């Protein structure tokens, strides 16, 4: 058995246990992935590699993560591109920006990506996003085209509480987002 | 309080390596917004 | 607030969350620091930097570690040099071997060392060990000459369970070693 | 069951940096022994 567990309720100006990429940085007790500026990408990874499955026993880990995040857009009509919680290879670096969310480079399935991402997508990219054109939560596997999505109404500048859980017995990943109002 | 839930079967073992790093990503493009994380907790048990 | 927890009840051959130095390696589910061989040093560090105190608030962390170790010597008369659990700067590399235990280079207090170590010393080094010549548990701060020691009777090849705890309200570090028999 | 305990006041703040790494060390010299660790658990809480 191996268990890993951590909790951060206030970020330090020098979070040595985090790896920052692109424009990510901590300030005022928060982790800022992007400021409201054009064409930018910010990523923050926990520094320790996590043992997710074991090739010898074939066992896969059960895990649960919870975090609070906020999207603060100029108005409800100028908002992009979104945010993701992701699981990737240890050596992961930022991928394409814009609607690719800094995690994928194409809508075609790319097995060499080896990335699973839960997206909170705020902008409709006609080439792959769901046709209703609404903002949505989606589970992405090796592609920016989600395997499953759920419309979501963004509350601009409101703190969202998210819980993501993976049950190894069942192979089901579940996501839940909650606004207090 | 308003909430939204989504589930999908993801065969992690066939997708990701044995060891991984977890993290957050956010981007902007021709349009934009500030994306911030205010707290984060994690747990995993293998075996 | 910030918390970190982990538990490894069996080491993997590719233990990516540990940094190995000197001769340390994982084998058959365990962590081998040294084999019964002359003049060698092995160290293993958890890879994640740990936030022990905060300069902003002056808060200091409370922590507890628990481990199981085995010393297996040729006989009860040929046994050296010892084993330690230590806390040091993130960039720590192996120091002097032999009676210095791979953590210090001198018996004179050296504040630039910034290392605290709990030693399980099995060999009497006349230059600094307690004069009773017995094997001992000791608390080391920036020097191989312990600030406090306790005689301990080594049980050759037996597993010892150790619990080390630091209480930040009191600044007291407590060590307890227990043998089944 | 045989046990041994030892306590000492160690003002950590004045001795170690704010960020540290924790680990194990073992050495041999003219004399020797195999030193091995079988399991390890750790819990820390700041604030
Ligand atoms: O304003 C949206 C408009 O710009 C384009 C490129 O001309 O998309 C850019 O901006 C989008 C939102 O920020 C990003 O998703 C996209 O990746 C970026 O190229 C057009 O596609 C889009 O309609
Ligand atoms: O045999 C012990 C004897 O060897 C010396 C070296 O001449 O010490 C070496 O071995 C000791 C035990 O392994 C180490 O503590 C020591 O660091 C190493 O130099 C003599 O000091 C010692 O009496
Ligand atoms: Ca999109
Ligand atoms: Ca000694
Ligand atoms: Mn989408
Ligand atoms: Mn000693």
């Amino acid at each position: 058995t191996e268990t890993t567990s951590f909790s951060i309720t206030k970020f330090s100006p020098d979070q040595q246990n985090l790896i920052f990429q692109g424009d990510g940085y901590t300030t005022k007790g928060k982790l800022t992935l992007t400021k409201a500026v054009k064409s930018t990408v910010g990523r923050a990874l926990y520094s320790t590699p996590i043992h997710i499955w074991d090739r010898d026993t074939g066992n896969v880990a059960n895990f649960v993560t919870s975090f609070t995040f906020v999207i603060d857009a100029p108005s409800s009509y100028n908002v992009a591109d979104g945010f993701t919680f992701f699981i990737a290879p240890v050596d992961t670096k930022p991928q394409t920006g814009g609607g690719y969310l800094g995690v994928f480079n194409s809508k075609e399935y790319d097995k060499t990506s080896q990335t699973v991402a839960v997206e909170f997508d705020t902008f409709y990219n006609a080439a792959w996003d769901p046709s209703n054109k609404e903002r949505h939560i989606g589970i992405d596997v090796n592609s920016i085209k989600s395997v499953n999505t759920k419309s979501w109404n963004l509350q601009n500048g409101e703190r969202a509480n998210v819980v993501i859980a993976f049950n190894a017995a069942t192979n089901v990943l579940t996501v839940t987002l909650t606004y207090p109002n | 309080v308003t909430s939204y839930t989504l589930n999908e079967v993801v065969p992690l073992k066939d997708v990701v390596p044995e060891w991984v790093r977890i993290g957050f990503s956010a981007t902007t493009g021709a349009e934009f917004a500030a994306h911030e994380v205010h707290s984060w907790s994690f747990h995993s048990q293998l075996g």
